[PDB]
RNA sequence: GAGCUGUACGUAAGCGUUGAUCCAGAGAUUUCCGAAUGGGGGAACCCACUAUCUUUAGUCGGAUAGUAUCCUUACGUGAAUACAUAGCGUGAGGAAGGCAGACCCAGGGAACUGAAACAUCUAAGUACCUGGAGGAAGAGAAAGAAAAAUCGAUUUCCUGAGUAGCGGCGAGCGAAACGGAAAGAGCCCAAACCAAGAAGCUUGCUUCUUGGGGUUGUAGGACACUCUAUACGGAGUUACAAAAGAAAGUUAUAAAUGAAGCGGUCUGGAAAGGCCCGCCAAAGACGGUAACAGCCCGGUAGUUGAAAUGGCUUUCCCUCCAGAGUGGAUCCUGAGUACGACGGAACACGUGAAAUUCCGUCGGAAUCCGGGAGGACCAUCUCCCAAGGCUAAAUACUCCCUAGUGACCGAUAGUGAACCAGUACCGUGAGGGAAAGGUGAAAAGCACCCCGGAAGGGGAGUGAAACAGUUCCUGAAACCGUGUGCCUA
RNA sequence: GUAUGAGUAGCGAAAGAAGGGUGAGAAUCCCUUCCACCGAAUAUCUAAGGUUUCCUGAGGAAGGCUCGUCCGCUCAGGGUUAGUCGGGACCUAAGCCGAGGCCGAUAGGCGUAGGCGAUGGACAACAGGUAGAGAUUCCUGUACCAGUGCUAAUUGUUUAAC
RNA sequence: UAGGAAGAGUAGUACUGCCCGUACCGCAAACCGACACAGGUAGAUGAGGAGAGAAUCCUAAGGUGAGCGAGAGAACUCUCGU
């Protein structure tokens, strides 16, 4: 990605961000249970949230 | 912390969902989230009315596994109970 | 590693020499690849979930590179490997001649 | 801390003889007198030795 | 440029030629403790105040910054006490702690031991404690060395030399100059004098600050004059004043290309080996590959390569600058200082005929018509100007990084530690401190059958080998057994 | 590393018996009856100390001075709920630290304000239930302590309610 | 009392109340003694008959049968009885 947040307003990054870790806790909410079967999501919504705060850091510097 | 964050994952055990008819759903909780932190976490992520939450601190079981002596993670465990009058969790 | 995966080869040392095959798996950290029809093995096997049947089993086994050369196809001959570059994009071509490969 | 403010001299060490040349371990104190002078915009008590004392000092 | 999600065998779920994993440069994030610094504390824990914001009907909650002590300094307030000081508060700079068990400077400073006993002496200014640093430290530009003639700042190496000396003249301690080399470098203040102010008003004075001038021994400078010069030229951030900025080249930190045998044949599980033929070489270093490879692989010689960051050299930019001679009226050239008495120490030198340097305490100079030294001291002569400061290289060491070497070790050896080693274990604690390497080329790690609950065996199978089967290459001796040829109540 | 002593000394105060059960295997494990021992304890709580030894399901290589189907041993999952109990957000003793401060070759020693520090002072909850493991904690019933908001009335506004 | 003061009490209702410990042994096979060791370990409760008594003997509630056995009934050693 990266590239593709580029193109957003500093505002709209934050609530992406803010639905990653949604989809986070309820990835975490399955596996507790046992009811996911995709383990590999969960590393990768991780990711995609540390790709956010950073865009925002070097942003303002 | 935020909400997701004081917040880890449900127990799923014979003693905890023995007690989910009873409206009271067992909780892993942050180590350094006090109880009145617990409260407001779920009402945010379950909308559901909280009446009352009990915590406890496990400490961490000596394990081995062959020339190799280490202990597990130390757990906050914490247990919430609604009032009457308000929707339930599905854990499921 | 100068051979990849998926291209043909023949055997130049070791117990099935002369022989050529593919490749069907590298394995760059142990400088092992696995070529069909060469070193075969048979693993005596605990029945289980998979392969419920057991029994003794034909499979390969990895051979080491050094005894592996790159069969070209000008001449189907094992030939040495030289790197060439066509713009943006390197290519290897044989020592002798025989275009790239 | 206990020593001339002027020209710090202060106790020293060496050693201590007698008939025979035995050889025991001594020092040699200062003569430190502890006097009121304008040691900045305000006076104060501080130590001055006896010889940095005679020629040129304030009220003492 | 084709695989990848570490050890870690493997299950699941996935990611990659729209170029992942990987390697290098530069960034971002960095819980809690720890100098730990908002207060406390039994280590990684407990409890706050102030300001803003946020949530609930409100209490209860949450987020973001500030809040330690001391030194220097600016401002505001401000006691006995009238002015004023102490004190109090706010703002801005600096410090604190660690270590490389190494090198070196200072403060303090043993004993065992030797003297065939022991006290002066030695061990020794050693071990150790404390403080200060630096990449080096210390010393350093003559009040010097030396003697019928001279040298010209320190430091280190070779000699002088186990010499001259010191020494219950015992045990022992033990120089320096000349001579030969490595490296080379010189400077800035204080004071007379000049200009400016302020204070004490000692009242037309001294005495504090600022700038200029000046730093030496044939004495020099001030001061009077002659000459030039204010950037013509010169120098610079390693001392000589100090802070920055560009360009070019080089180098360190990832890398690229890179010659020549699948040659034939024998033994063999397997060829790199034997025999018979070719080739490359600025490449016959090293390692791997199923036994010993210049021509199989990674590479090697050679030739190339850097977006980014650090280093170095040069140049530009920038910055700053007076130096020659003649006189000598008069003025200046480091004061409780140099020295001396008393008590100690360092000098190779133990108070001795004891020069020289330093410390504590008393006394206490001259100042150019002057002062010090030349191993007590006096006279002559010679050499030199103390009581202020700075200074690179030649020298010492290695916790580290890169490339290499060894008539160094090879698992009781070599680091205590080739293996999850300062670990297990021992102690209240400081502290002490081990044992433990090897299946096979490749897990191909024994499907299946039989005895047995299992362990373990006997076949079968893999393998060159299973008498290589999970302390598994080789497998000695002690020690324990079974069978038997000769002897023995 | 392995022998001799040598299948020798020892197997750490004590009363057990029989019948069923499980199991490859029983003097040693489970159940039943009888008998015996302690009973100002060998009974019931609770501090210190120890840190998972607690519960359940499997196991029998090593540990248990014999045996083991068993275990405080091995493996895998679980288990500790507080406004009122004990401690902190309350208080201080002995003692300890200690801004300035006084001493002192260095390092540091002592000490005022101030602060830590129970073994003591102050302080609001009781009775039942819970068939694997927690109970003044969870559940039922009835309470108390401190605080907050809201509704209805009361009172007072600077000679000044509180 | 010094001081602060336009808000204050009253009644009824509803809501709010943080952190650490809590398992288990605890005159003991789980603590201190190298041991599943005849030793040591603060405090609260601690029944009946006879009894002055927490002495002594036998018992209650409750807890135990002690982690090698059986069989013979020699010398000698130890602890007991005539
Ligand atoms: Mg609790
Ligand atoms: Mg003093
Ligand atoms: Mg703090
Ligand atoms: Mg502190
Ligand atoms: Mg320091
Ligand atoms: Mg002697
Ligand atoms: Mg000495
Ligand atoms: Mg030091
Ligand atoms: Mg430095
Ligand atoms: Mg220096
Ligand atoms: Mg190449
Ligand atoms: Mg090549
Ligand atoms: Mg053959
Ligand atoms: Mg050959
Ligand atoms: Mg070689
Ligand atoms: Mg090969
Ligand atoms: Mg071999
Ligand atoms: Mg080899
Ligand atoms: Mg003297
Ligand atoms: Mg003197
Ligand atoms: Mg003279
Ligand atoms: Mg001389
Ligand atoms: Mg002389
Ligand atoms: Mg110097
Ligand atoms: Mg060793
Ligand atoms: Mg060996
Ligand atoms: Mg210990
Ligand atoms: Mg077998
Ligand atoms: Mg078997
Ligand atoms: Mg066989
Ligand atoms: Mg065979
Ligand atoms: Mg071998
Ligand atoms: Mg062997
Ligand atoms: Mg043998
Ligand atoms: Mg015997
Ligand atoms: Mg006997
Ligand atoms: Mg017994
Ligand atoms: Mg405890
Ligand atoms: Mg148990
Ligand atoms: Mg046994
Ligand atoms: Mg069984
Ligand atoms: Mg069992
Ligand atoms: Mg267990
Ligand atoms: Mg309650
Ligand atoms: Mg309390
Ligand atoms: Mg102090
Ligand atoms: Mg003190
Ligand atoms: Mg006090
Ligand atoms: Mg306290
Ligand atoms: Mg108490
Ligand atoms: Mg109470
Ligand atoms: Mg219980
Ligand atoms: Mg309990
Ligand atoms: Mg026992
Ligand atoms: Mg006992
Ligand atoms: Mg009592
Ligand atoms: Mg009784
Ligand atoms: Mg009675
Ligand atoms: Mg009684
Ligand atoms: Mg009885």
């Amino acid at each position: 990605k990266a590239n593709d947040i580029r193109d957003l307003s500093t505002t709209e990054i934050q609530d992406q961000e803010k639905a990653l870790k949604e989809e986070l806790f309820n990835l975490r909410f399955q596996l507790a249970t046992g009811q996911l079967e995709n383990t590999a999501r969960i590393r990768e919504v991780r990711k995609a949230i540390a790709r956010m705060k950073t865009i925002v850091r070097e942003r303002e510097l | 912390m935020d909400a997701r964050d004081i917040i880890k994952r449900p127990v799923v055990t014979e003693e905890s969902t023995s007690i989910l008819d009873d409206k009271k759903y067992t909780f892993e909780v942050d180590t350094r989230a006090t109880k009145t932190q617990v409260k407001y976490a779920i009402e945010e992520i379950f909308d559901v009315k909280v009446a009352k939450v009990n915590v406890m601190n496990y400490k961490g079981k000596l394990k081995r596994m062959g020339r190799y002596a280490g202990y597990t993670n130390k757990r906050r465990k914490a247990i919430v109970t609604v009032t009457a009058d308000s929707k339930e969790i599905q854990f499921f | 590693m100068h051979v990849k995966k998926g291209d043909k080869v023949k055997v130049i040392t070791g117990k099935d020499k002369g022989k050529s095959g593919k490749v069907l798996a590298a394995f760059p950290k142990k400088d092992r690849v696995l070529i069909e029809g060469i070193n075969m093995v048979k693993k005596h096997t605990k029945p289980s979930n998979i392969n419920p049947q057991g029994g003794i089993l034909n499979v390969e086994a990895p051979i080491h590179v050094s005894n592996v050369m790159l069969i070209d196809p000008k001449t189907g001959e094992p030939t040495r490997v030289g790197y060439e570059v066509k713009g943006d994009k390197k290519v290897r071509v044989a020592k002798k001649s025989g275009e790239v490969i | 801390a206990k020593e001339c403010v002027i020209t710090g001299r202060k106790s020293r060490s060496g050693n201590k003889r007698s008939h025979a040349m035995n050889s025991s371990k001594r020092t040699w104190k200062a003569n430190l007198q502890k006097v009121r002078i304008l040691v900045n915009g305000k006076p104060k008590k501080v130590w001055v030795s006896a010889r940095a004392l005679k020629s040129g000092k304030v009220e003492r």
